[PDB]
């Protein structure tokens, strides 16, 4: 859904504390700003992406204190109030499973993971108590077995098939939510698509910092070493090499980050589309909410992402 | 329905007249392309470490074999200023494409059809949509049914009648606390629980939360209304 | 009497749903809404 | 017919409603039985 908001003081990256270097960087005009603008554009778009996915309710529904959902046991996907962070049992597995001088900084998201969990709690409590109806308008309560019967009727299976099997359908559902804990407890690899985004952003920043150690044909890559060892009219030729290589190292990073931000955007638009059509509705779009005929889906927060638990016949 | 629709098209004019902010997503694109060109033109004034940014100032002042070294600085920086512009504009063009493909999808699924895809055509259940042109863009006026005045009711999954269990064909069983009715899921229109509004399956032992109430049958009066006529016939045919 | 305030944002109004194993809400009435969606 | 259609409310409110019959398939299935019933009563005038 998002990636780490990264801002660079370009002037500290290219000419870290050297005022004479900064006077040379002004000979390149707007490029010192154009790249801060581009990185700010990416950083704002992460809050946009996170609100298009999670802020699909302007109202915060809560689950009732009594848990008579006709035998369906949501306890692993609803909040645990006993924790400091109000996250569901499955959301804690997800949160566990995803793991200076150079001018780089990481800005916080507008929504902390506690607010993403509060939106996800509202989406899920809306879904459990009111079916699709909170998607359309005001939330209309309905008993959860009558909601499941409307679901069954949506996949073209007559609603008597729910009520005549309701303990079996609840035991199959409870068993399947059981296996979601077992998968998300056992393997490391299940969260691969979120860890891959975290890894790519860390690898691009590792590259960006490593290019500060490159010489670009100057007699040293240390900026203060060049200015210590040479007088101004000679030093300016060595520094123009460092400025040129550094600035190209930033344009490479910002281009890669814009192209990668367009992919996280495309994923956030898909995630927001699935929040709309899978959580706030029942989808007749084949394979859009996992294999099988779609019954309903439950959203879960993950670090920089969303997990959907799709339920299918 | 027509007065609510006509009133809502009235609010669209008021909204699009009153605030400047309504076209914010279109104005933001015109602003980005203006800002990227302002930047591309501003870089013509930059030295790139030549003695001047004015190209004719270099060529007036210096002879060929020296001027080549100054001009090469300006060529190098300018060419990088275009590669920066064209990369930014290609990345932007991909975003405008993604929006045009969405707009073309909404033209096809919201205007040329009716959408079952929740929240794809604004909040509510989609009725229809009207396209309107905007500079560099499209406005869709999505028309939607929103359920407005909810009231609570008691409800049950089935009616138990003659030990046969009955379920709604369309809609849900509801009660005002004295009588039971069948009604459609998104508009309160109660009806007598008939054998035409319901369907039977199995017996009443299995269904959790089933309720005892009568199920009507229109054949019952339409044949008892011949019973008493038939009985009158027989009683009168004792008179000869 | 004006100033710039700073605050933790509300995600929305809170609204517990009146759920029960046998309660349903049904709309007695509707509103036809018309909403503008704008696309580049 | 009463099978191809459904009833709700009365004819004052619907803008552009039209007058025509709706057929009932139970009407022949009961009145073919009424002419039969009438014959059985009329034969019972013979004893
Ligand atoms: C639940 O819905 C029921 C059906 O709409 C409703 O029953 C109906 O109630 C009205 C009175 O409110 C009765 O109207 C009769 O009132 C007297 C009867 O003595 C007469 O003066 C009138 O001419 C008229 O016949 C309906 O007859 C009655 N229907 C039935 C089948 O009993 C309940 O009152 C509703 N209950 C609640 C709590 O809303
Ligand atoms: C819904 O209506 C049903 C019919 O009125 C009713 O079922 C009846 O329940 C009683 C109580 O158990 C039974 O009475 C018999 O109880 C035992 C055997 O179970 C005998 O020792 C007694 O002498 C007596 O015969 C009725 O036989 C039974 N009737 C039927 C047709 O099942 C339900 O209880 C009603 N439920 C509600 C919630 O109203
Ligand atoms: C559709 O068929 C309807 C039934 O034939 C018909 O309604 C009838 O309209 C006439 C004309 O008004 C009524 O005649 C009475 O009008 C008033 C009293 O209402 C008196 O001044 C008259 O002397 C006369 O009694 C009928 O009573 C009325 N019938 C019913 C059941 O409403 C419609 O007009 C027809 N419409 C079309 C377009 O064909
Ligand atoms: C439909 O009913 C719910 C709750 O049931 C009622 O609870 C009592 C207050 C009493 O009226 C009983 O006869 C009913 O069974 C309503 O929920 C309440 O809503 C108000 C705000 O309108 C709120 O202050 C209460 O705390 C809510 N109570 C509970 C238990 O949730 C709901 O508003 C009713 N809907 C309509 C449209 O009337
Ligand atoms: C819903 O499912 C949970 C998870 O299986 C159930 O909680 C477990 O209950 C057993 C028996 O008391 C305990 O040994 C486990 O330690 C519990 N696990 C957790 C995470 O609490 C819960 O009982 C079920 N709810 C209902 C109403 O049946
Ligand atoms: C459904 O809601 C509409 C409003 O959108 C109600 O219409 C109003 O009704 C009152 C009388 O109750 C009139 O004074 C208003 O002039 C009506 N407004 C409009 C726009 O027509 C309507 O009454 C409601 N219907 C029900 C059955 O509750
Ligand atoms: C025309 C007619 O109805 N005829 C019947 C006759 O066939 C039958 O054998 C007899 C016995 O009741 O009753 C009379
Ligand atoms: C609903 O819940 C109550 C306890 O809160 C219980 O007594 C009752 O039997 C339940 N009814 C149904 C239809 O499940
Ligand atoms: C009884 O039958 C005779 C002829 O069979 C008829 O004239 C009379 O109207 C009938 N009366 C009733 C009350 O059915
Ligand atoms: C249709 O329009 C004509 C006038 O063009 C009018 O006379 C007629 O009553 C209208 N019919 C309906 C069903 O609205």
């Amino acid at each position: 859904v998002s990636m780490t908001k990264t801002s660079v003081d370009c002037t500290m990256y290219i000419c870290g504390d050297s005022t004479e270097c900064s006077n040379l960087l002004l000979q390149y005009g707007s490029f010192c700003t154009q790249l801060n603008r581009a990185l700010t554009g990416i950083a704002v778009e992460q809050d946009k992406n996170t609100q298009e996915v999670f802020a699909q309710v302007k109202q915060i529904y809560k689950t009732p204190p009594i848990k008579d959902f006709g035998g369906f046991n949501f306890s692993q996907i609803l909040p645990d109030p006993s924790k400091p962070s109000k996250r569901s049992f499955i959301e804690d597995l997800l949160f566990n499973k995803v793991t200076k001088f150079n001018g780089l900084t990481v800005l916080p998201p507008l929504l902390t993971d506690e607010m993403i969990a509060q939106y996800t709690s509202a989406l899920l409590a809306g879904t459990i108590t009111s079916g699709w109806t909170f998607g359309a308008g005001a939330a209309l309560q309905i008993p959860f077995a009558m909601q499941m019967a409307y679901r069954f009727n949506g996949i073209g299976v007559t609603q008597n098939v729910l009520y005549e099997n309701q303990k079996l359908i609840a035991n199959q559902f409870n068993s399947a939510i059981g296996k979601i804990q077992d998968s998300l407890s056992s393997t490391a690899s299940a969260l691969g698509k979120l860890q891959d985004v975290v890894n790519q952003n860390a690898q691009a920043l590792n590259t960006l910092v490593k290019q500060l150690s490159s010489n670009f044909g100057a007699i040293s890559s240390v900026l203060n070493d060049i200015l210590a060892r040479l007088d101004k009219v000679e030093a300016e030729v060595q520094i123009d090499r460092l400025i040129t290589g550094r600035l190209q190292s930033l344009q490479t990073y910002v281009t890669q980050q814009l192209i990668r931000a367009a992919e996280i955007r495309a994923s956030a638009n898909l995630a927001a589309t699935k929040m709309s059509e899978c959580v706030l509705g029942q989808s007749k779009r084949v394979d859009f909410c996992g294999k099988g005929y779609h019954l309903m889906s439950f959203p879960q927060s993950a670090p920089h992402g969303v997990v959907f638990l799709h339920v299918t016949y | 329905i027509a007065n609510q629709f006509n009133s809502a098209i009235g609010k669209i004019q008021d909204s699009l007249s009153s605030t400047a902010s309504a076209l914010g997503k279109l104005q933001d694109v015109v602003n980005q392309n203006a800002q990227a060109l302002n930047t591309l033109v501003k870089q013509l004034s930059s030295n790139f470490g030549a003695i001047s940014s004015v190209l004719n100032d270099i060529l007036a002042r210096l002879d060929k074999v020296e001027a080549e070294v100054q001009i090469d600085r300006l060529i190098t920086g300018r060419l990088q200023s275009l590669q920066t512009y064209v990369t930014q504009q290609l990345i932007r063009a991909a975003e405008i494409r993604a929006s045009a493909n969405l707009a073309a999808t909404k033209m096809s699924e919201c205007v040329l059809g009716q959408s079952k895809r929740v929240d794809f055509c604004g909040k509510g259940y989609h009725l229809m949509s009207f396209p309107q042109s905007a500079p560099h863009g499209v406005v869709f006026l999505h028309v939607t049914y929103v359920p407005a005045q909810e009231k609570n009711f008691t409800t049950a999954p089935a009616i138990c009648h003659d030990g046969k269990a009955h379920f709604p064909r369309e809609g849900v069983f509801v009660s005002n606390g004295t009588h039971w009715f069948v009604t459609q899921r998104n508009f309160y229109e109660p009806q007598i629980i008939t054998t035409h509004n319901t369907f039977v399956s199995g017996n009443c032992d299995v269904v959790i939360g089933i309720v005892n109430n009568t199920v009507y049958d229109p054949l019952q009066p339409e044949l008892d209304s011949f019973k008493e006529e038939l009985d009158k016939y027989f009683k009168n045919h004792t008179s000869p | 009497s004006q100033s710039i305030i700073a605050y933790t944002m509300s995600l929305g109004a809170e609204n517990s749903v009146a759920y029960s194993n046998n309660s349903i809400a049904i709309p007695i009435n509707f509103t036809i809404s018309v909403t503008t969606e704008i696309l580049p």
